[PDB]
């Protein structure tokens, strides 16, 4: 199929209104970070020569 | 079929036909022993950086 956007919404805009929030949440979002590789050494002689 | 490591017991599954197992690096792991037929584990010999 040819992928969906998202939902195809329009903004009811006017002059002379506005839209104001009477409620909220509390939001908990993860997001992951990576820190570290593997420190990784080669002996570069062993490795090649046995 | 020269080498250098730890000649460990193994308990591992040889087949009749089968003379030496590889781990995946060509690096036989271990050995039908010619004289007799019990199976050696190569075991790697330590290493590591000074
Ligand atoms: C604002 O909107 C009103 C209708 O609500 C319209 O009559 C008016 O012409 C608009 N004025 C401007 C400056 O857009
Ligand atoms: C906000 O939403 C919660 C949902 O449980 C509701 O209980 C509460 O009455 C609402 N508060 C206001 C100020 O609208």
């Amino acid at each position: 199929y040819t992928m969906s956007l998202g939902v195809e919404n329009s903004v009811a805009y006017s002059n002379n209104s506005i839209a104001i929030p009477t409620n909220f949440t509390i939001s908990v979002t993860t997001e992951i970070l990576p820190v570290s590789m593997t420190k990784t050494s080669v002996d570069c002689t062993m490795y090649i020569c046995g | 079929l020269t080498g250098t490591g730890v000649l460990t017991e193994s308990n591992k599954k040889f087949l009749p036909f089968q003379q030496f197992g590889r781990d995946i690096a060509d690096t036989t792991d271990a050995v039908r022993d010619p004289q007799t037929l019990e199976i050696l584990d190569i075991t790697p010999c330590s290493f590591g950086g000074v």
